[PDB]
């Protein structure tokens, strides 16, 4: 499954 | 107002072109510190980091911190006109929009003028913590590009796992498997042999080789590209700008 | 008979690469002056006139006025397969329906024989007297081309003028504005500064990139390319071939 | 086992590039004397045999003669991904359904390991008697691939005939006629002027162009190409591999 | 409006 | 008319 960069650091 | 001239135009080319093809529209923001931008494809799988600090230009004038939305291929279709050797200039008013590009032979034989529109664009930008990667590739661009384009004609995900015996890149499609192991030689005796891999804690992820085929766009920048890996973060994959700055790509992993 | 011996047989290849994309059929008339063609694009808005002067041919045998009709594409398929340091002879029966092109090595180890089928053609030549135009430049061809496909890019049409201050190439199209500006640098130090701008009065015109860039097929030929303008007339781009002729391209203005 | 130590690897990937286009699956044939194919065209109009003899391996390990049946596609993609310096060594297991084709640089910096499905392939040889042919042709491989190349840009058909004045390749089309006689220089006095004509008797034959244009995909094999034409047989069309063996292009005769 | 040779020069 | 290889050598 691909994740997110949000999934690490948030905006 | 803004007014950065930057001597080696073709740097700004080159990072246009690193950009372009991940990103479609994105803000380039200008401060004191430098001339920078920071925007994630649409699926948000990706993240790209750009710096070009304010000491790389020759003259740099930006009264107040301001942003530039832009389309990048537009951007980049005008770049693509200006010379290799060309001088080139980013003017914009503060309150305008539009951004002009000047590009300027050594010369001054020849001086052209390209203006674009500019456009509002509310992008999400994250917070990226200076973190301690356990291990760190840095080997030539070169031949990640290679190992990259190659794999990809093989599989569609690679495994990048680094151990006390080096660095491997693994991946494996419906023609077969495939695997490259890299190793420090016994000196850097030629660019080629230039390899240095730190392991600290050994690492193994999984990323998507169409984002890591897009990073090597920036090939052309530096003879030098560096792997930042930690089992618990996004990959990182820099580019030197020159020595005034640079093209930071992350990309998260498959689990 | 017709039998014409050209040393350099990569000039008559670069001459039929330079003309092909603009006329796709066009009679070549053989005189004792020279071996010509004058022919204008399907839309009648453009013109070539070609010249090759029977003093640079080493042997030169016409011996009445004729007029050959070809397909230029088809003519050009067989001379690309003459090597660049070939000798090229045209020879043609005066009541012949084919031409033949025969392709010579220098040392002779190789002879080719290639025929085409002559075609009836019945086109349109137009008288062009010899004008003073107000304004000419001369500036290395790879520029030029450079500037046509750059600003093709851009938009459509390309506004030509030349003032005291130098020459000016603008555009504008969907994605902005573009203008380029050439100037006499402060001596002719290098190839690449290599531009002449003779201004008697100032000229305005613009033209269709399109056909600027069909002209650019030429390049090969010179190293150099001059631009002749007039306020009352079609421009006139010429590259010279060797120094045994030219080919002129003639563009009618936008107004 | 099979283990096949090859240190100039880029000979295996020319090799593999020479054939691939030609024949779609075949088999490699694995004895003491070397490594081996034989193999028809689809439509068994042509015929490939080549052959890389034990002694040009600096490793050679062959405990009994075995077939490897593949997708020469396939091998091709993977022998791409190694490096033109790479010692290549091909790795099999006598009752295994893969093989291993390992890649490694000089230095050992960079190790490959490239797996691939064998498949079973009932493919047809032919037994061909050791003739000794009426007319050869020895020529430089870049201009018999210039001339297949041109030809064919003109006809389908190339009648290739030898008599004492030379060889000539004839072809005719839509567009015209083309013929191309070739003769020996003076002397060989350049790798230009190498062509070689023995005429024990005439010969003249008609060969499908499209054939002769794949076989040229040999080219990067050798500076020069031999062509060995008697009246009743198909025509061999011969490369050398360095100084370990051969690729023999056999092709049927238009009659 | 794009002009024509032939409304320069006549043949 | 195209030959065959087959109408030279046998397998």
């Amino acid at each position: 499954r691909q994740t997110s960069m949000t999934d690490f650091y948030h905006s | 107002m803004l007014e950065l001239r930057l001597v080696q135009g073709s740097l700004l080319k080159k990072v246009l072109e690193s950009i372009k093809d991940l990103v479609n529209d994105a803000n380039f923001d200008c401060s004191s510190t430098g001339f920078s931008l920071q925007a994630m494809d649409s699926s948000h799988v990706a993240l790209v980091s750009l710096l070009l600090r304010s000491e790389g230009f020759e003259h740099y004038r930006c009264d107040r911190n301001l942003s530039m939305g832009m389309n990048l291929g537009n951007m980049s279709k005008m770049l693509k006109c200006a010379g290799n050797d060309d001088i080139i200039t980013i003017k914009a008013d503060d309150g305008g929009d539009t951004v002009t590009f000047m590009f300027e032979s050594p010369t001054q034989d020849k001086i052209a003028d390209f203006e674009m529109k500019l456009m509002d664009i509310d992008s999400e930008h994250l917070g990226i913590p200076d973190a301690e990667y356990h291990s760190i590739v840095r080997m030539p661009s070169n031949e990640f590009s290679r190992i990259c384009k190659d794999l990809s004609s093989i599989g569609d995900t690679v495994v990048i796992s680094v151990t006390k015996e080096g660095v491997k890149f693994s991946t494996a499609g419906d023609i077969g498997t495939a695997n490259i192991v890299l190793r420090q030689n016994t000196t850097v005796d030629k660019p080629e042999d230039a390899i240095v891999i730190e392991m600290k804690e050994p690492v193994s992820l999984s990323f998507a080789l169409r984002y890591m085929n897009s990073f090597t766009k920036a090939t052309p920048l530096s003879d030098t590209v560096t792997i930042s890996l930690s089992s618990e973060l996004p990959v990182v994959v820099e580019y030197k700008v020159a020595e005034m700055g640079y093209i930071r790509y992350y990309l998260a992993p498959k689990i």
